[PDB]
């Protein structure tokens, strides 16, 4: 058993304060403590266990490498994160008999601080997809009022969910196209098999308006199932398996295809360098930089761990810098404030390592973060 | 080993994650639970549908389809983990995406995820 | 000169059916003698010939030959191997197949029967290098169609 | 119900009889998308490449519960005898935008 | 990518057929695989995972070293094994939200070969006892009929499951009295807190019928929490922190205290030693031996693993040998066939090392047992 | 270090296992899940009912009675895991037996195990 | 239904009224098991011990429900005026050896 | 001389109330003198003082001292701390404490008090090395009671 250097420091504080109160006779009396408001630095590491029935989500404070709290789950949870820090929730599924029995879907939101669950809301005939943890597979509209998530059999189809009024309200039959990424209360933005992008838009009732956008990437350029989306900025970022970056700009409720930009340089994709990872970009708001995790590998080696991210200006596509994390990283993130900070999750190492975005240096780390950690999710204040 | 490196197909153990029919798998190999290579074990739910992948044998040098179909209605094995991606694409090409829980078409509507097995369903190219 | 057989009953392929207007064409010549079909990939050509499919085919067989009423005409595999050759499919349009499929002797001469095939193996997707009704030139000019 | 199934596990093509109704299955795709057939016709698809493909129709399409058509791997054929007219919708399993249907006059 | 012996050659083996398969040409034809008949070689191993929401239960053939099956589970389940193999069942406990929510305890009965549940027994209010788990905290009458297991709150009680009927009949009023060792289809002696032995025969209906024994150990002796019992000889042998042991036969229907005997040597004591570890005490039937993890600890530390095994006649309290385990083992258990196998578990390395009982010889291991494997179990057959 | 060794106490870091207050605690130090020393976690239930455990204070030669609480209601944290057994008698004197959940009395009736709390309720003998 | 709580948490024993009804609690016991009392009268636990007690009262005892009293600490209180008449008996909830009794004539 | 004063009150006990049989024994004076009672785990009283405090205090304290009607004497716990001692226990009987527990000068005499509380003593369940109203010779030859 290991402390990080950021753990023993937590500890002894602990123990100076706890042997003060003792010395002051001041008599111990537990209650259940509430966890710090919401900010900037507060990052959401989900575990998915490895497809284990039951999961776990870690809330820790960034800043002090600290676990503030925790939310248990069930087969494959889909998580999500209010930008405003007004609340979180997610999507599950449990069984009567641990991973037989009756299936039984469902959304869960929670609150922020007490992490109480304030809403659980039954979603009929098992509709979510059951796969690998993608973020956008479960998004939430602009208002923060509507939870929208994807159904892959028997046929594409999304379900809205009405968090507001904590109830299922339909399900969305959709081309096939897959992910979800809202640009409003009644508007989101779909990948298609045929390279296109679909755009749907929903009222309360009847067939949904449904437009193709036009087929911005060739049928042999693959687009990895972790693309970074701001939705603040209502920017997409897309990479390829080659570490070609597709941007697409959903500001002005249309879709508008940014020039493409290669992340790796013609050098590094001369050596073998490639993207690699599960959570393979982050995108920085407000700095408009993209992070991607790279690494010499072999082509079909897109799963496993790097040890490098690289930055760049997403507007010109201009190299800003290339960290050595020091450690096997399979997703990253980053806090969308002032100076931000680069989070890179190591699914192998259960562990999450907290660096300056700038520098691009480790400043703690956190670890015994379950048993497969796989997701980050930060939320966009301000 | 290095994780990046090319992966290298050997023919001489199953329960290896270098093991040839294994070259798109994701999770479990059953034959550490109770199955066989190509057999649920006991209790456990047979899917029908399932991804695939064209895995080369370095034994007769041809290369066969392998189809990934999981065993389910139990957590995990937890037992001989392997993810390998040979030719695996995003999930916007299902038919070779090993991310997606392939239970669909087992018994009782077991959707859980336990192991799974490399059958053969046929040459490739 | 290849044999011209009706695809399904082997009965030969009586010509005396075929309209009397377009039979003389250097292509007709050249395609019952040589069993090659002079019209295939050829620009001049492809315009009227998928227009000839469309007012002849696509009710059944899809826009783009994907499929619909009828087996799909725009991939590699054929219900009926023959299929795969000019002579072969020159005899499922002439002679007919089974089903909605019949003879179409009557409301295509034989010109237009060999261009409405220039543009079915048009609509082909597959690799060029599988076009095995294709010859040199038009393979490494011949790009798999895409609507 | 709307349909019977003649054999309940995929067989061997070669043994569907020449003139027999059709519908192939390759390059990921229901070679015949839109099948017209009378009711009592049987129909009997067939898997022509290595990728499996099976047929299946949604609950309450061909009866009460929904068929999820057994996976025909290369060479393999799967049939079903439509006893009312109608259009019934169907897809391949592992492969949504794969779809097809019936058509039973 | 760690491989035992064992299963590197079964994988070899496996690798051979396979191979020739094809070549042959065979093909292959997934099905639902079947578990061998169950045998005296057969191993169960219970992981409670460290007190999870989740538990699994491995089924493995000591003989091979591979695990044949498995068997899902609640929250700290009790295991139970028909001796003749005819069937196997547990005593769980599930939430309707992993770990929160409605709570549901059960009794499943599954079929030896198939694992398939063949019977699902509600327990009424959650009555079972949430501990860690102890073999006889949930045991089955002589019979294979009845089911019974513990409860500590409100008050001290052992509930009667009805297997046959496949179902729940009623809670037993029972003294400050711990363990349940059934003798007869109507009758299980407990421990209790004054230092005696309690008989309770019990019948359809009424108050059970209870008598008390001599007390039979000081008040400053304890007992360790994992005693061995053998059903059919009718033998309880019961160590404490010192290594002293208490036999009580039973086989006459009535407490029947034997000679005490000391496991440990009058050197040994000296020298620190002492038994510690989860399922410290093991005794074969035919051989009527003891089987005991010890090792030179100080006298609190009676939790942790043990690297020796120490092996007595349970008659004459002689010491028939010592073996060097070479691991730190948890449990320990045997087959109960003429030559029996001596089963030592490690949780630490999720690891069931299998030795000769004899020699005391590593023969082969099985590791990836969960994430805190700690209770072994085996049927005595014949 | 030697797990057999005798426990050997320190009053400078809550969330190692030798940390005196821990001398009789079985699972998971809360201060690692986003409880305290004394306190729960967000979302846990704390109970009120527990096994205690007369733990001595090296930095002022005294000891005292801890009782440790389980915060309930939640799966095992599964961070910061410790088993200490100083006085700890078997299950049939409950009162010292720490192998029991003992999550009796927490709100909602929360019976699963997540973390315990290592409180002073009194100086001990 | 069948008693009352006059402090819902426990308080200082401090604050224990003088010649008030108590039945302190020590050596991992209710020094005084069968108290006998009369309708009205309020009864008052006291702990004495660093070993933390409490009482408890299963379901139909003192009502519908059970009542699981709160954990005294060393020197705390915890009072129940019972209202109706009759035998009610108590236990300490981590400690089933612990029994008490409060007879109300 | 020892300090006998009420446990509650703390007023002097006066010694003028104290029946005039029995104020003149060995023990009586011995206690008085040293404060400590002679008849402590005494073979030739106990089985009289147990009798006395069978009919005299059983009917509250229990058969055995460990409570019923009224509290336990049998353990370490004492509501009046100085009840650890005769010298406190005798002050106890003697001038009386709340409630059914008043002085027990008129029932008993100085010397019944000593031996019932010789009894109270023999009852205690404690451990030995506890026992502080007890020489080294007595803890030596005490064991903890059990019916
Ligand atoms: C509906 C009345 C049709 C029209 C108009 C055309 N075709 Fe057709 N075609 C139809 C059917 C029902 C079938 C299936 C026949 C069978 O026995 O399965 C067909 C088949 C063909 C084929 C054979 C393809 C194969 O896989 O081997 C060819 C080459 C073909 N049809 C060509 C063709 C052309 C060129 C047409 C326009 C002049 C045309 N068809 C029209 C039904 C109908
Ligand atoms: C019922 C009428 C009683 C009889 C007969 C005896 N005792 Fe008692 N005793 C009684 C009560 C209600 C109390 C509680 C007093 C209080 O306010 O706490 C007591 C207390 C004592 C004590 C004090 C012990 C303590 O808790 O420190 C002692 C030493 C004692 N009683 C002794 C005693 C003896 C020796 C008796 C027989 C002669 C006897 N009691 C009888 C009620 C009653
Ligand atoms: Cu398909
Ligand atoms: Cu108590
Ligand atoms: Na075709
Ligand atoms: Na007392």
């Amino acid at each position: 058993e290991a402390e990080t250097q950021a753990q023993e420091t937590q500890g002894q504080a602990a123990a100076r304060a706890a042997a003060a109160d003792l010395a002051a006779g001041q008599d111990d009396e537990p209650r259940i403590l509430e966890a710090p408001a919401p900010d900037a630095r507060r990052v959401y590491v989900n575990d998915p266990a490895h497809a284990a029935a039951v999961t776990q989500q870690f809330v820790i404070d960034g800043e002090a490498g600290r676990v503030i709290g925790m939310i248990d789950g069930g087969f494959l949870p889909n998580p999500v994160v209010a930008d405003d820090g007004s609340f979180i929730a997610h999507a599950s599924t449990v069984f009567s008999r641990i991973a037989r029995g009756e299936r039984t879907d469902y959304v869960e939101v929670f609150d922020p601080v007490t992490l109480l669950p304030t809403a659980d809301i039954e979603l009929p005939d098992a509709p979510r997809f059951l796969v690998g943890t993608y973020p956008w597979m479960t998004s939430l509209t602009p208002d923060g009022k509507t939870l929208l998530f994807y159904q892959f059999s028997p046929a594409p189809a999304v379900g809205v969910v009405d968090l507001e009024g904590k109830a299922f309200k339909r399900m969305l039959d959709v081309p096939d196209c897959y992910h979800i990424f809202p640009t409003a209360p009644d508007t989101f933005f779909m990948h298609c098999r045929d390279g296109s992008l679909a755009k749907v838009a929903f009222g309360t009732e009847g067939t949904p308006e449904i437009t193709h956008t036009e087929v911005f990437h060739p049928e042999d350029e693959f687009l990895i199932n972790h693309p970074a989306y701001s939705q603040k900025a209502g920017r997409l970022v897309w990479p390829t398996y080659t570490g070609k970056i597709h941007q697409i700009d959903l500001s002005s409720g249309d879709a508008k295809f940014l020039p493409a930009v290669e992340a790796l340089t013609e050098a590094e994709r001369a050596d073998g360098w490639r993207p690699g990872g599960w959570q393979q970009v982050a995108y920085h708001r407000a700095l408009d930089r993209i992070y991607l995790l790279v690494d010499q590998r072999d082509e079909w080696r897109h799963k496993t761990a790097s040890r490098f991210v690289v930055v760049l200006d997403a507007k010109t596509g201009e190299r800003l810098a290339k960290f050595e994390m020091g450690h096997e990283i399979d997703s990253i993130n980053v806090s969308q404030d002032e100076k931000p900070l680069l989070y890179a999750l190591s699914t192998g190492d259960k562990t999450l390592y907290i660096h300056d975005a700038e520098s691009g240096e480790e400043l703690r780390s956190v670890n015994q973060l379950g048993h497969g950690p796989q997701v980050i999710t930060t939320a966009d204040m301000g | 080993t290095d994780p990046r490196a090319k992966w290298v197909p050997q023919d001489n153990d199953i329960q290896a994650c270098d093991y040839w029919r294994h070259c798109s798998i994701d999770g479990n190999i059953c034959d550490c639970s109770g199955g066989s290579l190509t057999n649920c074990p006991p209790g456990t739910k047979l899917a029908t549908a399932s991804w695939v992948a064209s895995c080369y044998n370095p034994t007769d040098g041809q290369s066969y389809l392998i189809a990934y179909r999981d065993c389910c209605g139990y957590n995990v094995s937890g037992r001989c983990p392997c993810l390998n991606t040979e030719g695996e694409l995003p999930v916007y090409r299902p038919e070779f995406a090993n991310d997606i829980i392939w239970c669909f078409g087992a018994e009782d509507d077991a959707m859980t995820y336990h192991c799974t097995i490399s059958p053969i369903v046929g040459k490739a190219s | 000169a290849p044999q011209f057989f009706n695809i399904i009953d082997g009965s030969p392929l009586n010509f005396d059916d075929a309209m009397e207007e377009g039979r003389d064409t250097e292509a007709v010549k050249h395609f019952l003698e040589t069993g090659e079909n002079v019209y295939n990939e050829d620009p001049e050509i492809l315009p009227e010939a998928e227009e000839l499919y469309a007012g002849m085919c696509s009710g059944c067989h899809g826009h783009y030959a994907e499929g619909k009423i009828g087996p799909g005409l725009n991939d590699a595999y054929w219900t009926y191997p023959g299929n795969e050759t000019d002579v072969g499919l020159f005899s499922t349009l002439y002679g007919g197949a089974t089903g909605q499929m019949g003879p179409m002797w009557g409301s295509l001469t034989l010109d237009e029967m060999l261009r409405t095939m220039a543009w079915v193996r048009h609509l082909y997707t597959g690799d060029p290098k599988d076009a095995s009704w294709l010859t040199d030139e038009q393979k490494a000019g011949f790009t798999p169609f895409q609507p | 119900d709307k349909a019977t199934i003649p054999s309940e596990s995929p067989f061997a093509a070669a043994e569907v009889a020449d003139g027999a109704i059709v519908v192939d299955i390759a390059k990921m795709k229901y070679e015949t998308p839109e099948l017209h057939v009378k009711v009592g016709d049987t129909v009997t698809w067939i898997n022509r490449e290595a990728m499996p493909h099976n047929v299946h129709f949604v609950a309450g399409v061909l009866g009460e519960a929904a068929l999820k058509g057994p996976m025909m791997k290369k060479e393999q054929a799967y049939s079903l005898t439509f006893t009312e007219a109608g259009t019934y919708d169907y897809h391949c399993t592992p492969h949504p935008f794969m779809r097809g249907k019936v058509v039973v006059e």
